[PDB]
């Protein structure tokens, strides 16, 4: 019957409410994932701090050698006409 | 100030004008005709003027403004009519005392005599201010209250002086910014170049529907607030009336109705009817004209001014978006803009590309339609406006294979194609349900789930019914109706009912001038329920002819549901639709029994 | 008969809603996980750009010193 | 007579022809900018070891 | 009183340029021109003494590309003398133009005097300010049911007459002129023939003379023998006269522009003479604008009691709506009256196929105040049932008459008694819009009350 | 070691500008102009724009400005000749970044710390140094994998029309492109921001931003950078696939927009048009773009180029789809009729073709019956279309028994086999089994294009 079908659907709607609670729990899990990602953001930043620690160290070790090449090139006499002009 | 070297049609090559940039506004002739530089061939600089070139003589001076074609943004425009170069037509009429637009009249775009009540914003003296930040607001009119005054983009610095609350004209200083030791004086208005789009913080995905009011447009092929739209069709199909009804009854807060290559009597009809119409928004009955501005460029006006009208309208829409208002710009005919482009290109002598339309037409259309979109404005406080572009492409010869139509469909997201076979026999809206599509249904699924959950499934059922009955109509036109099964007969009858009653919406009757979202949903529910009930009754074994004879009353009640007044309110009419469905179910059950 | 069909239909809708929410929750976790990974990569690339620009900022100071010395300028 | 800005330019010249239409910014700042934009692979190879992924 | 006289009492010498650089097609190019204008109508004197008018079209430095309306033929470099008037083409207008027959270029061929000008107005005109316009809301009872009930012509409407070559469009246009009148209360006709036959021009002139309209009609006749370049200016001259008589004189004016197909053919010839864009079917890309500057001179304006109604008479080449002239004219104008070869062959007069016909200005200008309440619903229902009749006739042709349903049979009966009794009229029969609506209600009462789905329930109850 | 990088070459700033016409800027006096040279136009407003020298006269240089010529003065504009063709800075870390149309960062990140400067036009690969791909890609789409297979290293475009889900189909192919992980180089040429956001969101959700490079040239972006974006993306792909030995899948989208940009530049140059105004050398330009896909002998790594294309009016005969079919190998045809019927993907397998399927499909590579099953499906689908046309034109009863069976097969084929929901990821073997289930509709007798041994072993 139509009335009985609605009552049976209402009973299944309780499972839908539980499914909605599970959907809300999934949203809470997504918020927990975002919160965990926020903790992972600190973890990623901690991992990034390890890598870019070498970046500062690698620069200073070979900085003065690169400047010597850069300075010698900017000033180097480069006087040559176009090939076509000859 | 350079001279004139050639005047051929709407282009004016100006000699001895070294130093004029591309798209720089110039004043060609002694009457100071406004024009834009296209080419720069050395000293010469080809100019497309936005006025009639008759009477121009070789040697007439051409002044270089040094600025691009700039629209004037601020309080004032909301309820006015413009002329593409943004010359207020009302002010022109009062100043000239003539029914014709004078050549080279230089009336200010925004009235300076009016004093606007300015209320300073949250920014105070000494607080840093960036581009697009709201430092105040003015009372434009009853409907557009608190017309938020935006600091111009590309301008930043520290507020040294801000005017207190009071009444100010547009010439008076409102705010002073010091940047790198240089003081900048800002007023209630500011000019912006129409070619360069106004900056936004970040364009967002449009998710709220643009309620056109038309049943077919709202249900079958929905459009969002921030989505581009195209309405191709021959003359008399209904693109102009669809656009006008959309401007009248849309949920958009501001309307920028742009007339390019459209007859001036349509602009007169808008100017006459919109004040009579009233908007239920803002908590009180306020005239539609208080939230609609017109950029009118009649077909007989200068050819080159159609592009200026398009850009002016879209820039006004972008400004009202940056204020946070959900705007919907409506081009009268992007196809007429494209025809103007073709005329200018042919006058120049460029390569015809396809059908004579210049090779950059597709790119220009793509840029203009990409101006639209929901976006967060540039400065604090945070706000989220939108610009929908409902542009009515008008193909030449009624064939959707025109270059302008093809480029418009490539760039747009919604196709409200119009069939002339339905334009005739007065079946407006003449939306060709077959070719028409809307790619915003997926993003509108969220809104439908929020408000009307069964809207997408009912709409899909209606589309399936219409497509199946189109196939059956081809079959019956080929080999008669004797072969069709019973369920085929019900499909054909219900689809004919849908086309005659639901899809066919008279925009000039009291009842169907504006079918709201809830009424459209109820009508789809009624028609789909009628189809389902007939299908179930026939599957139970009842003969379709006898069932139709018995349920003619129910069919007439369903077909007459379009006469229900939306003015009666959602609660009253929805009760009427529920009673209609209950009586329909009882009648079908009685007929089956 | 009708009661069983209605209950099954409601149960199917319940599963679909949970599955749709699960997909959205999983994708949103992936979006944030990739964004943090993307931000970290742009954090070290920018630092290398800062490291590179640190050398160039010094050479401008060194070049100015050369110009001051009229012996070699 | 129009000399270069002391703050922005550290040295060098900006040679131009008689019409002053064709000029060559040979200032040390401009030459350092060209070197910075054109020697990035060499600077990267000197600062950091060659990428193990990039064969050939 | 009037200060326009003071500027009139000025004499301006005109430079006679014997320097003709060259000539090609209809374009004659001058050299060493001193400060050329952009539309200065010149007086080009032939070696034989013939004086042809021409207007410059493109003016490079010390050069002006004149096109002559009568044709280059006979133009010689050594002997031609071109004088620049210094002003664009200006028609000498007055209230005395009414009752005079003019040539294609406005020269009086009525064997009478030259028009005693009251003002000189540029033929190109100016766009009417849309803020100064008034939406035409005053219905004109043309007396023919197919145009009054199915469609509807307001006072400022510019509805043309789409027709083929052999159809009686001329007889319909003359019927409208002899019967046009406000539904709820005369029209000074301004007639512009462009490339029409001598028979057509004679028919129009005789109709006006016999109906008495010639006392208030100013013909601008451009026959087929007349030069094909002044077909461009003939509608401009007639529309400038109409704009004068309407706006600056407060006279309601019917402007009948016959053979706009001939006007557009002249336009395509002029464009092809140059290196213009080919548009579609060879017509210039600017054709729409040109036809706009023609048609959009109609309409009413604020504060001036005059009005201009334009009834252009088109000649579709193959009776095709998709052709550029009908397509552009439908896009610009405010409707159309579709004269049908199918109905003409069937023997119906007027042979108006109402389905392709339309009128934008029915929406307002029909309703409860202008006419009776039922008109809009009746027209919509009549359109729907006429289309159902045509579709059911096609279905009958395809699958025999037995397969048709009761609705299809009723719709065929409605189609027959609608084309035979409602559309059909005598050449001199004028029907009041109320009588036409009553006939329409008879045709709708063919149907049962249930099938009239486009009729509002209140109107249907009050009028069935 | 590239020690030649440490070298300064001063550049000639030309203030001699004239003839600024559309996308084209003309310099009156240039000292030894170089063809295909990059210039830097410094506007009077101060903003710089790169430009490419399209043609050189004795002292002239017709420059095309990528960012457009809007605002270019003839007096205060200075043009600086860089002295070399456009070289994008490429790197291994360049993966995972979003770029503009001209290879400029968009993700608010630093400029690419260049590992080498590679020319946009690349170099012409020795045909003797190429490898025939013969390595099928399990694209996960039934209508593709089963009937028009894609081999790793095959330039197979997706022919589509306006409004069709070509973006969705290409995003699906990119998301699920394992062999029977891929790096991705995505080039957006004039696509709308909605499409660009869809592609970026889908890549990020699938987890592709770790190994992808987007060159987004939106519709609002200048219309001449569509000429340069595919070349930048393709040389990035060439780097990533040949020098870093990765497997790159290039998804150049709106090649129709690229061809419109070409026509716009060609029209401004006032040269001999060709067909529909598109430049006569459009075949050469499209071949230069497309032919940068495949495998090389020494280096294991490929560019599985999939250039999405949009037919202006769903017409193959249009110059862009026609030349793309001429050069690019294969084609995936997205059908407006199928999309209107509601099928996803709306791939029409009659125009869809793959030249490398016959060699990358079957004989133990995927399964023994792949090629014969795909031939049978194509033949019976063509029979079904012809029978549907015949049943529409004439009476249904006039159709033969085979025609009626083929109509039933066509229904069950469009509605079940081609119809594939997004994220379904059908294996090639599962698609073959489903295709056989479709082929079991017919009696064994009329499966004529199936080899009898396979017919006995799989029916
Ligand atoms: N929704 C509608 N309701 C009633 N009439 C309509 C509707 N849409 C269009 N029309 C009719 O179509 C006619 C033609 O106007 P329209 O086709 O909109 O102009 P255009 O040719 O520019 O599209 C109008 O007279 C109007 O009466
Ligand atoms: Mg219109």
């Amino acid at each position: 019957q139509d009335k009985l079908k609605q009552a049976k659907t209402d009973a299944a709607k309780e499972i839908d409410s539980y499914k909605i609670q599970k959907d809300k729990e999934l949203k809470e899990f997504e918020q927990k994932n975002a919160g965990g990602v926020g903790e992972l953001e600190k973890k990623a930043e901690a991992g990034v701090q390890g890598e870019l620690a070498e970046i500062k160290k690698i620069a200073e070790k070979k900085k003065d050698d690169v400047v010597k090449i850069l300075i010698e090139t900017v000033i180097k006499p480069s006087a040559e006409v176009h090939i076509n002009a000859l | 100030y350079g001279a004139i070297y050639s005047v051929s049609g709407p282009v004016v090559i100006a000699e001895n004008m070294i130093g004029c940039a591309m798209y720089e506004l110039v004043k060609v002739g002694h009457d100071n005709l406004v024009g834009e530089v296209i080419r720069i061939d050395g000293d010469k600089a080809t100019i497309q003027v936005y006025e009639e070139t008759a009477g121009l003589t070789v040697g007439d001076p051409v002044l270089r403004t040094g600025k691009p074609l700039s629209v004037e943004l601020g309080p004032g425009l909301m309820e006015t009519i413009y002329d593409g170069i943004q010359r207020p037509l009302k002010a022109i009429k009062e100043e000239s005392q003539s029914i014709y637009i004078p050549r080279g009249i230089d009336t200010p775009a925004l009235d300076r005599t009016i004093k606007w009540q300015f209320t300073p914003g949250k920014f105070q003296v000494g607080d840093h201010i960036s581009g697009g930040d709201i430092y105040g607001s003015v009372f434009e009119n009853s409907l557009i209250s608190s017309h938020k005054i935006l600091l111009p983009p590309r301008s930043r610095g520290t507020i040294t002086w801000i005017a207190p609350a009071g009444e100010y004209t547009l010439d008076e200083k409102i705010l002073e910014v010091e940047f790198d030791g240089k003081k900048s004086d800002f007023t209630l208005y500011h000019t912006w170049p129409v070619r360069v789009p106004r900056p936004v913080t970040e364009k967002l995905s449009a998710d709220y529907p643009l309620l056109t009011g038309q049943r077919v447009l709202d249900a079958l092929f929905p459009c969002v607030q921030g989505g581009t739209t195209c309405i191709p069709g021959a003359f008399g199909c209904g693109k102009t009336v669809i656009s006008q009804s959309l401007s009248k009854y849309s949920n958009s807060d501001a309307i920028i109705y742009v007339g390019c290559g459209e007859r001036g009597n349509e602009m007169a009809e808008v100017l006459m009817e919109f004040p009579e119409l009233y908007t239920e928004m803002s908590g009180t009955k306020e005239p539609i004209m208080k939230r609609t501005t017109l950029v009118a460029n009649t077909s007989n006006m200068p050819v080159a001014a159609r592009e200026a009208s398009i850009y002016t309208g879209i820039t006004l829409a972008e400004y009202f978006r940056d204020q946070g208002k959900n705007v919907s710009m409506i081009a009268d005919s992007s196809s007429r803009w494209a025809e103007a482009l073709r005329e200018i290109s042919g006058r120049l002598g460029e390569m015809p590309a396809d059908q004579g339309f210049p090779a950059y037409l597709g790119a220009k259309l793509a840029s203009f339609y990409e101006r639209a979109g929901k976006a967060v404005a540039l400065g604090s406080p945070d706000r989220t406006g939108s610009v929908s572009i409902v542009a009515a492409v008008s193909p030449a010869g009624g064939d959707f294979s025109d270059p302008v139509t093809t480029a418009t469909l490539g760039i747009t997201q919604v196709f409200w194609g119009l069939d002339k076979k339905l334009a005739q026999r007065k079946h407006f809206p003449s939306i060709n349900t077959s070719v028409s599509y809307s790619k915003y249904t997926n993003v509108l699924n969220k809104f439908y789930d929020s408000n009307y959950p069964e809207f997408p499934v009912l709409r899909d059922r209606m589309k399936e019914i219409l497509s199946n009955a189109e196939e059956l109509e081809q079959v019956v036109q080929l080999v008669g109706k004797s072969a069709l099964s019973d369920s085929d007969k019900i499909t054909l009858d219900v689809a004919t009912l849908i086309k005659e009653d639901f899809l066919q919406q008279n925009g000039y009757s009291t009842y169907d001038a504006f079918c709201p979202i809830w009424k459209t949903f109820d009508m789809m529910r009624a028609f789909i329920s009628y189809h389902d009930e007939a299908q179930k009754a026939v599957a139970n074994g009842a003969n379709w002819s006898k069932l139709a004879d018995s349920t003619g009353d129910v069919k007439h009640a369903v077909s007459s549901s379009k006469f229900f007044e939306p003015s009666r309110g959602e609660k009253e009419v929805h009760g009427e639709f529920e009673k209609l469905l209950s009586t329909m179910q009882e009648r079908f059950a009685e007929s089956t029994d | 008969i009708e009661k069983t069909n209605i209950v099954r239909n409601e149960t199917n809708n319940i599963d679909g809603n949970f599955k749709s929410k699960l997909k959205k929750a999983m994708l949103s976790q992936q979006i944030t996980k990739s964004t943090i990974a993307n931000k970290m990569r742009l954090k070290v690339l920018s630092a290398r750009e800062q490291s590179l620009d640190g050398i160039f900022e010094e050479t401008k100071e060194k070049l100015s010193g050369i110009a001051n010395n009229r012996d070699e300028y | 007579n129009d000399y270069l800005n002391k703050d922005l330019v550290s040295g060098g010249v900006v040679v131009s022809n008689a019409s002053d239409k064709i000029e060559i910014n040979n200032t040390l700042e401009e030459r350092l900018k060209l070197l910075s934009e054109e020697a990035l692979p060499a600077i990267r190879l000197e600062l950091y070891g060659p990428s193990k992924t990039r064969k050939f | 009183n009037k200060k326009a006289v003071e500027q009139g009492f000025n004499v301006k010498p005109r430079l006679n340029y014997n320097t003709v650089s060259g000539v090609n097609g209809p374009l004659v190019i001058l050299e060493k021109v001193k400060f050329p204008r952009y539309n200065e109508i010149v007086n080009l004197t032939l070696p034989d003494g013939t004086v042809r008018q021409g207007q410059v079209l493109e003016i490079r430095g010390d050069r002006a590309i004149v096109q002559v309306f009568e044709g280059t033929s006979g133009i010689d470099v050594k002997k031609t003398t071109v004088e620049f008037t210094g002003e664009s083409l200006r028609i000498p207008v007055s209230e005395d133009m009414l009752g005079r027959i003019f040539d294609g270029s406005g020269r009086p061929i009525d064997n009478g005097p030259k028009v005693f000008a009251e003002d000189y107005l540029d033929i190109n005109g100016s766009p009417i300010n849309p803020y100064a316009r008034i939406y035409p809301e005053e219905m004109i009872s043309t007396g023919v049911s197919a145009i009054d009930t199915m469609n509807s012509i307001a006072r400022g409407q510019k509805i043309p007459i789409f027709s083929a070559s052999g159809l009686p469009h001329n007889e319909i246009a003359a019927q409208i002129c002899r019967q046009a009148g406000l539904v709820r209360p005369n029209f000074s006709i301004v007639f512009a023939a462009m490339g029409v036959n001598l028979e057509t021009a004679r028919f129009f002139k005789q109709d006006f003379e016999e109906n008495g309209s010639l006392e208030r009609t100013s013909l601008f006749l451009n026959l087929a023998n007349d030069p094909t370049i002044e077909r461009i200016i003939t509608p401009r001259l007639a529309l400038t006269t109409a704009e004068y008589l309407a706006y600056q004189t407060e006279r309601h004016v019917l402007t009948i522009l016959t053979d706009m197909s001939s006007y557009a053919d002249a336009l395509r010839e002029v464009s092809a003479a140059r290196e213009e864009v080919p548009g579609r079917r060879g017509y210039p890309g600017y054709m729409y604008t040109d036809l706009s500057t023609i048609y959009e001179r109609a309409g009413r304006v604020e504060g001036r009691n005059g009005s201009i109604t334009q009834i252009p008479i088109l000649t579709m080449p193959n009776d095709d709506i998709t052709h550029p002239i009908p397509d552009l004219t439908g896009y610009i104008t405010e409707g159309q009256i579709f004269v049908d070869r199918q109905l003409h062959n069937k023997g119906i007069y007027p042979p108006i196929n109402v389905l392709p016909s339309l009128s934008r200005l029915m929406k307002s200008a029909i309703g409860e105040g202008m006419t009776r309440k039922d008109h809009g619903d009746v027209s919509n229902q009549l359109y729907a049932k006429y289309a159902i009749g045509k579709d059911a006739a096609a279905m009958k042709a395809v699958v025999g008459e037995e397969a048709l349903s009761i609705e299809d049979k009723l719709s065929l009966e409605f189609l027959e008694k609608f084309e035979k009794t409602f559309i059909t009229q005598g050449a001199y029969e004028d029907r009041t819009v109320f009588e036409s609506l009553d006939q329409a209600w008879s045709l709708l009462r063919i149907y049962p009350k249930e099938m009239l789905n486009r009729i509002s329930p209140k109107i249907l109850d009050e009028f069935y």
